[PDB]
């Protein structure tokens, strides 16, 4: 049988600091650069694409992860770091550590984020061999989109200054979470934001006249559960578009070209590759998952 | 002789027995477990006889193929054996009918300019007619391109295996699911053949770091234009092992030249079918760190790969 | 049998539990009024 | 006081120990001959399956 | 019961019922250090320390 | 390293009329809501979520199908059924019954759908365990993911007529929407002359989801100014309408926006997956008169 196998040789010993930072983390995900048995220390973590003196971003560093294949830890010996990678169809057992303790379940959908809560939380120091190992964070859908939801909010509002409670706290069901944003490189985030006028300006033109009329009937006297976001106040444009008699085959041919671009939003709202837990324990946190590249 | 010699194939080609270990009867548990490690001590040592018994262990190797039909004029009479294969469907003429398109074919389906492909225009002129060689059978070349519907009916198939060229019908057996085994030359598989006109590389730059692997992905794309105010497409290919979120933001940087002149046109006219742009298909993953082998045919510079597993994702829209 | 019912106000043909408990969270009073629960066991 | 009386349902979970009884010779058991399948086996670790 | 004398039974019947087995699944793991595997089975058969 | 034959317990036998109706099809793709095979019937199917009692929901059902492993039948036995568990790159065999019929063109993209039909030719009642078996809607993708295309516009104008009955023609809204046109073979849907309401979890969103789409791109243009700012956004003025660039933000101020903005941020990704996450198969070998094809699948 096949044996995928990665073990990291080391030239100078783990210290008492980075032992307990790594002996405690016996199962997680960290990337690689090259697929071998052996590996130098300066290719393991997220610390290649990001560093301390280089101003990081929160887009391209995540976007870098789609290139790599990513591996699962096995052991932390005082010489070597023992790992194994992810075969395109094979089950494993991974058990997360993370100090933002989030609750998974069986039959979930997990991805891997770069650390957006706090960097010093994630950036461990390596006094022996210098090169830090920044840990990526294993994350489900409901969080994994919500911070990407949180990002494309804030880097618009990074210019609307030129504040803090409205624009960074991750509105999870139960808790809120401040991110770590002071000094970023938001120009790759500036692309994705200007990639929205590629869509959100252009999706607006072929909006049909029929479904817009439901908005005028809605907010007056037929108030629905979630729709109190409008707070009983229309947008100004809603009465400024509905002048058409509702011609049907116009709006038929409008919704076909609309229906194309909904699949186009996958290519701009991507995560990393995808995890398929089927069996899971909550008190143990160990899972059973096969690899799906995305 | 049949029981004598031909058994010694099948007396040896069998998979190994999953070895049975007796739990109870304690004098037979040790007789079992002793004959595991003496079987395991072979698979460690690099000596000669220890090697070849670590080779009967084999994974699942069985991809299935496709028996098609071709009107043998729509078949260009030769193929480089590793082409891409489309399957165009509008309506069934007979019971079991099919029509196929190669990457040399789709240049001859719009009558496009020689500026977008000055390499295969001299090539693919002798292989077919003058664009009307496939207009005899489909009177909907325009309206699929007009309404934005050509980019959905093409079903990506894969590479060839071997085709029998006859007088009226060319019988084509394509390849799917992975590794397409060749026929005339055994032990070597079907080398998928892409031209040097149509594959656009994504990696080239100054020296200025990227991760390697076993995974570079070939992308099947489609870019609209309207030359001479006529509906006309563009076959363009790619090669990139750099994830999905990057390349849709990189194909748009490649085809920025189309979009700039495009809305110079429809600034003063609104046709809702003229607003959709294109789609992406994924065909399979070449091992990244391998070689696109520059092979010359009929000129026609062609890249060819090795060990190409194949897949097919849906056509995903982009701008 | 000396009386036919405690009350039809819980045992109407269109009873108040059928008014309430025929139609996410937990439901304790679902156990008597839902007619198909009688049909379960 | 409103003119009606009213009934209340209250559920209740109880973890409770139990007593299980069995009788003689109700099941006939068997024995399989198991196989040995290696998986994910390095020069470091040699892991099995039964 | 034997017949007669004001006692009328529901005389002998024979059930013939085919019953089903019930499968079960038991999974277990064994690890071995590959160093200790080699010393017990060497190509040379000199004794060991 | 293979065993795909899963015997799933009943608690009693079938009915009498449901012999041949379950001999009418012998192979279909059912879900399997349990990694183990020692399994009840009350967890395999859509009756763990979708039944009479729960609200008519779409997105959680859309979440459920790729969340749940599938299985392909081989034979109907009176004690139990025979499920063959879905692995990635799995061979199977289909002998269909689906009302209405949907033609199985080979080599296209063949998806798995949530049903919306009349539930008499769409489910089979088991009162042996209280479990209506729910076959998933299995339609090829260009028909399948675009079955919502004609229905949705047909669905929205019924809502405005439910509050103002002087707006919409009925027989003209039928004709372009009641008949899906693909391959040239026209197919008619099931009309529901009872009182659709399953699609409240899409169309009631999509009208709210059409509110601030021409509002979000006012400030988005003039925000992040560089000369490194993107070039095509100057070209993309030739799409956006004339009334869109005439909105005053006097009405809505900056800290007031945060709740109203993030909702419009929220449904531009949650909607993008539910047309992409339709797990999907392909046919390599097909038979027409026999309707016994050999095909392959990977959940996605």
């Amino acid at each position: 049988a096949l044996d995928k196998s990665i073990v990291v040789n080391l030239t100078s010993r783990l210290f008492a600091d980075e032992l307990a930072a790594l002996q405690s983390k016996i199962g997680s995900v960290l990337p690689l650069g090259d697929c071998h048995r052996l590996q130098n220390i300066q290719a393991l973590g997220l610390g290649c694409v990001c560093s301390r003196e280089t101003s990081p971003d929160y887009i391209q560093i995540m976007q870098y992860l789609s290139k790599c294949t990513l591996a699962v830890l096995e052991e932390v010996r005082p010489d070597s770091l023992r790992l194994t990678r992810m075969d395109p169809s094979d089950n494993l057992q991974i058990k997360n550590v993370y100090a933002p303790f989030f609750q998974w379940d069986s039959n979930t959908q997990l991805a891997v984020l770069p650390p957006l809560f706090s960097r010093k939380d994630s950036t461990i120091v390596l006094e022996s061999n210098g090169f830090d190992i920044v840990f990526p964070m294993v994350v489900p859908q409901q969080l994994g989109h919500a911070i990407l939801q949180q990002l494309l909010v804030y880097h618009i509002y990074s210019k609307i200054s030129a504040l803090d409670l409205y624009t960074t706290n991750v509105s999870f069901m139960g808790r809120t979470y401040r991110l770590d944003v002071d000094n970023t490189d938001p120009r790759t985030a500036l692309r994705v934001l200007d990639d929205l006028s590629m869509y959100l300006c252009i999706l607006s033109a072929l909006v049909p006249r029929g479904c817009l009329r439901l908005l005028t009937a809605l907010v007056r006297h037929d108030r629905h559960p979630l729709t109190e976001v409008f707070e009983g106040v229309v947008p100004d444009e809603v009465t400024r578009i509905d002048l058409d008699q509702l011609s049907v085959p116009d709006d038929i041919t409008r919704m076909r070209v609309m229906f194309s671009y909904l699949q186009s939003l996958s290519s701009i709202f991507n995560l990393g590759p995808r995890l398929h837990v089927y069996a899971y324990s909550a008190e143990t946190l160990a899972a059973s998952c096969w690899y799906s590249p995305r | 002789e049949n029981a004598a010699r031909l058994g010694r194939q099948v007396l040896g080609l069998l998979p190994p027995p999953t070895h049975r270990v007796s739990l109870t009867r304690g004098p037979e548990f040790a007789r079992g477990v002793r004959d595991l490690l003496s079987k395991y001590a072979a698979s460690t040592r690099p000596t000669v006889g220890s090697l070849h018994e670590a080779l009967r262990q084999a994974p699942f190797r069985q991809p299935t193929y496709g028996d098609f039909l071709v009107y043998s004029q729509t078949f260009s009479p030769q193929e480089p054996l590793g082409t891409f294969l489309f399957s165009f469907k509008q309506e069934d003429n007979g019971s079991s009918m099919d029509m196929l398109l190669t990457p040399t074919s789709l240049f001859m389906l719009s009558g496009m300019e020689a500026a977008k492909a000055p390499q295969t225009h001299k090539v693919a002129g002798v292989w077919y007619g003058s664009g009307s060689g496939l207009a005899d059978f489909i009177p909907n070349l325009s309206e699929l391109m007009d309404t934005g519907e050509f980019h959905t009916l093409l079903t990506p198939v894969g590479p060839m295996v071997q085709s029998v060229h006859s007088t009226f019908v060319t019988k084509v057996t394509s390849a799917m699911k992975g590794v397409g085994l060749a026929r005339d030359e055994p032990r070597a598989h079907v080398g998928l053949t892409l031209p040097c006109d149509m594959l656009v590389d994504l990696d080239e730059s100054c020296p200025m770091r990227e991760p390697a692997g076993l995974n570079v992905t070939i992308y099947a794309s489609l870019v609209y234009l309207r030359v001479n105010q006529r509906p006309s497409m563009a076959l363009t290919f790619f090669q990139s092992g750099k994830g999905f979120a990057e390349v849709v933001a990189m194909i748009k940087d490649h085809f920025t030249d189309v979009i700039r002149t495009k809305y110079i046109q429809l600034r003063h006219e609104l046709y809702i079918n003229r607003l959709v742009f294109g789609a992406v298909c994924t065909l399979g993953t070449v091992p990244f760190d391998s070689h696109p082998v520059h092979q010359s045919l009929n000129s026609l510079p062609v890249l060819v790969f090795a060990n190409f597993e194949a897949a097919c994702g849906p056509w995903t829209v982009f701008l | 049998e000396c009386r036919s019912t405690n009350n039809p106000w819980a045992s109407q043909r269109g009873s108040l539990g059928d008014v309430l408990y025929n139609i996410g969270m937990y439901s304790p009073c679902r156990q008597f009024f839902h007619k198909e629960d009688i049909m379960r066991y | 006081h409103p003119g009606f009386a009213m009934t209340v349902v209250r559920t209740d979970e109880v973890l409770a120990e139990h007593i299980l009884y069995c009788s003689r010779a109700s099941t006939s058991m068997f024995v399989g001959l198991p196989s040995v399948v290696r998986r994910e086996v390095r020069s470091d670790a040699v892991t099995f399956e039964i | 019961i034997a017949h007669g004398d004001g006692r009328r039974p529901n005389k002998q019947r024979q059930y013939i019922v085919m019953k089903a087995c019930n499968k079960h699944h038991i999974g277990a793991e064994i690890e071995l250090a590959a160093a200790d595997i080699e010393l017990l089975f060497a190509e040379k058969e000199t004794p060991l320390d």
